[PDB]
RNA sequence: AUUCCAGCUCCAAUAGCGUAUAUUAAAGUUGUUGCAGUUAAAAAGCUCGUAGUUGAACUUUGGGCCCGGUUGGCCGGUCGGA
RNA sequence: GACGUUUUCAUUAAUCAAGAACGAAAGUUAGGGGAUCGAAGAUGAUCAGAUACCGUCGUAGUCUUAACCAUAAACUAUGCCGACUAGGGAUCGGGUGGUGUUUUUUUAAUGACCCACUCGGCACCUUACGAGAAAUCAAAGUCUUUGGGUUCUGGGGGGAGUAUGG
């Protein structure tokens, strides 16, 4: 650790509170109270976003340790972040995956769509159904996102957000990608903006 | 473990779970080894020196997969109040 | 009815450990169960435990480190001679070079090898690891 | 539950959860030391009363018994503990 | 788990840790003892004593601030009941059931509901012959289970 | 016709090989260790009940003075031993 | 029965050989009505065994009264008291009132609500950690890592729930 370079700052809390992720999910299977604080008085859960920031703090420790940027993989079957992974990819070096997850992708080492990942970041771990189920065979860590009805099964990094509105997903994608590029090393601070917008990783309406 | 004069026995000296304190076998198809590189001043990575975690199979199968790793990031010096000790 | 509180002990810690806990709340509890668990902590299969009290039965909280795989009462509480404890070893213990049946006896409560050491043998209680 | 003793939990989480299920036993209801509108003498009726209180000066039935807790006749001054 | 009923139930009177008079009740033991002696010479069953004048005079119980329990109270007074409080009212239940037994003859559950009450009176008579508070010559009988309450 | 009558030829045990019944073993098919009853044989119509079989929780801990039977050996003054 | 209670017994307890209540439908003796259909039966069928399903009247029976019987796929095909775990939106029986929202006792009165909370009954479906041979099962679990307590049955198919006896 938690450096003097970066911790909870109220200038990246501009971004998250500008997305209104005090609008969580509305009913909670009970494995999901290390990161809630309360709920608005009709019952929609408020997120401890500084701990959601600590989630990306250790999420970049996970990423920048590998001496193989090719070994970084991101999955997005939900449409919203399907831009965002490419917005990640040529920025970071991760190989992008979006669309339909081919049944037996991590199975069947003979076929074309067989990947050899060392690290996988998922986007919607219900919509990435057989990317949660069939991925934990070849012993892969599951960097996930967790609204309040999202799976506590098979995950280890449960990042709390919403998935209703195109800004939240690409927002936390950008908030991790900025410091991943800064763990690889370009810039320093958090009240300091990066050279390219947080608007960049968002979803068009064609 | 050791013969008439010492001489430790049975290659593949295994490794252990750090969540249930169970064992991780070479069969296993859920156990994940996590390399957490550090931070410091300038706050980047120090890639190579690692807080190595290991996650076995029962935790990842039977809700309790996530909160059991909040404790390890807390009680090593990696994250702050992501894991309510006062749970 | 809790005909053996010692039985509706560790079955509770089976239903805690097999279901993956680090503790359970045992109520009722006796000095039977208290010294039973002191013996188990002395062996260190289970870890630290605390008796908390009311003006009723009482509660115990245990802080182990996993190594309690299985325990169980061997009810009915059979009465065993010196040579016959080793019969009870090879029926229901993993290997020769570890593993403990424990005993209540007129020398109190101790495992069957401290029975071999302090040279008695008494009534069975359970098998513990 | 992960690492905390159950002398050291979040405290009031199980506090309303049906008295005896709590970490020790502590009763639900409360005592009241209140005075009637007929004497201003402190007439301690129990919160979950089962007895219809005739006044100590009047013959007025100053409460009506109901399950859960009872239903007093209005005019009883309350204060804390 | 109930006997004779096949249901689950909790009718609560739970007690916290502390024994003595904790915080607020300002009378001595002699005051609440003489209050219970006042209550006892009214000539009613100990259920009827407690249900009224534990509730109308700030009495907590007859054991915490008092010290001597109620059937110990009445035997030091000469007004100790014949059959104490509960076997009598179970005979009262038997009275009610047996007087409805001849209002109408074929009330078939009343034949079933007398058996449970009769069995619990057999157990209470046997337990009160155990600790020798009932004299072990007399036996409970249906020919005395309707002429002994009312 | 590798399975029939024979000719070969070969296989075993070897002054020894078969056969008949009886028991034991493998046989958790007698089960205290140590079975099985939703559908494979097996939970009864449901209560009350006696004999039997069990039956809630509590009773002297922690530590000081030494004795040192046994061991670790830097001691090695005995050169397998105190 | 549930629920509330800082009321009373202080172990009065679980099942259960023997023993005793109850008991569908049907059936069994002595009566009431005798409306309804209607096992048997009395008739018409009606052509080969398109198949004999049709149709019409029907003693008793169905309904009850003084009594039996003691039989079901009497089945949720799972004896009864214990322990814990899932995970849920409702239910119903109780208990509470949010600077809680409206007809109106007067913003939350009669009642009923969103958000919470408790014990009782009836249920559901998830991943099955555990099983099972398997359909499936939150118990048909905590059983080869074999022992919480207690009662009745089963030992290949038949022969046969037959003979025989009580």
């Amino acid at each position: 650790s938690l450096p003097a370079t970066f911790d909870l700052t109220p200038e990246d809390a501009q971004l998250l509170l500008a997305a209104n992720t005090h609008l969580g999910a509305r009913n909670v299977q009970v494995h999901q109270e290390p990161y809630v604080f309360n709920a608005r008085p009709d019952g929609v859960h408020v997120i401890n976003v500084g701990k959601t920031w600590e989630k990306l703090v250790l999420a970049a420790r996970i990423i920048a340790a590998i001496p193989n940027p090719e070994d970084v993989v991101a999955i997005s079957s939900r449409t919203f972040g399907q831009r965002a992974v490419l917005k990640f990819a040529a920025h970071t070096g991760a190989t992008p995956i979006a669309g339909r997850f081919t049944p037996g992708s991590f199975t069947n080492y003979i076929t074309r769509s067989f990947k050899e990942p060392r690290l996988v970041i998922v986007t919607d771990p219900r919509s990435d159904a057989q990317a949660i189920k069939e991925a934990s065979y070849v012993n892969i860590p599951v960097i996930a996102l967790t609204d309040l009805d999202s799976p506590s099964e098979f995950v280890d990094v449960a990042i709390p957000c919403n998935n209703r509105g195109k800004h939240s997903i690409g927002l936390i994608w950008y908030l991790l990608a900025r410091e991943v590029l800064r763990l690889r090393g370009a810039l320093v601070d958090r009240t300091q903006p990066w050279s390219i917008m947080p608007d960049l990783y968002f979803y068009r309406f064609p | 473990m050791e013969n008439d004069k010492g001489q430790l026995v049975e290659l593949y000296v295994p490794r252990k779970c750090s969540a249930t304190n169970r064992i991780i076998k070479a069969d296993d198809h859920a156990s994940v080894q996590i390399n957490v590189a550090k931070v410091d001043e300038e706050g980047r990575a120090i890639p190579g020196e690692y807080v190595t975690y290991a996650l076995s199979g029962y935790v990842r199968s039977r809700g309790e997969s996530d909160d059991s790793l909040n404790r390890l990031a807390q009680n090593d010096g990696l994250l702050k109040n992501v894991w309510s000790y006062s749970r | 009815t809790r005909s053996s509180v010692l039985a509706d002990a560790l079955n509770a810690i089976n239903n805690a450990e097999k279901t993956g806990k680090r503790q359970v709340l045992i109520r009722p509890s006796s000095k039977v169960i208290i010294k039973f668990l002191q013996v188990m902590q002395k062996h260190g299969y289970i870890g630290e435990f605390v008796y908390i009290d009311d003006h009723r039965s009482g509660k115990i909280v245990v802080q182990l480190n996993g190594r309690l795989n299985k325990c169980g009462v061997i009810s009915p509480r059979f009465n065993v001679k010196i040579g016959d404890i080793e019969k009870w070893t090879a029926n229901l213990l993993p290997a020769r070079q570890f593993g403990y049946v424990i005993l209540t006896t007129s020398a109190g409560i101790m495992d069957h090898e401290e029975a071999r050491r302090k040279h008695v043998s008494g009534k069975i209680l359970g098998f513990v690891y | 539950v992960l690492v905390q003793d159950l002398l050291h939990p979040t405290a009031a989480s199980e506090a309303r959860k049906h008295k005896l299920k709590t970490l020790v036993q502590g009763p639900r209801s409360y005592f009241l030391d209140v005075k009637c509108p007929g004497c201003l003498n402190i007439t301690t009726v129990f919160s979950h009363a089962q007895t219809a209180v005739t006044c100590e000066s009047c013959s007025t039935i100053l409460c009506t018994p109901t399950g859960g807790k009872a239903k007093l006749s209005e005019g009883t001054s309350f204060r804390r503990k | 788990g109930r006997m004779h009923s096949a249901g689950k139930g909790i009718s609560s009177s739970a007690i916290p840790y502390s024994r003595n008079a904790p915080a607020w009740f300002k009378l001595s033991s002699e005051s609440v003892i003489e209050q219970i002696v006042k209550y006892a010479r009214k000539g009613l069953t100990p259920s009827q004593i407690g249900v009224l004048l534990r509730d109308a005079h700030g009495v907590t119980q007859a054991r915490v601030i008092t010290g001597n329990k109620i059937m110990r109270i009445l035997k030091s007074n000469g007004l100790a009941p014949e059959i104490p409080e509960d076997l009598y009212y179970l005979i009262k239940k038997a009275v009610s059931v047996r007087k409805h037994l001849e209002r109408n003859r074929k009330d078939k559950d009343a034949k079933f509901r007398l058996i449970l009450i009769e069995s619990r009176i057999h157990r209470l008579a046997r337990y009160y012959r155990t600790v020798a508070v009932l004299p072990p010559n007399w036996k409970y009988e249906s020919a005395t289970a309707s002429a002994l309450v009312n």
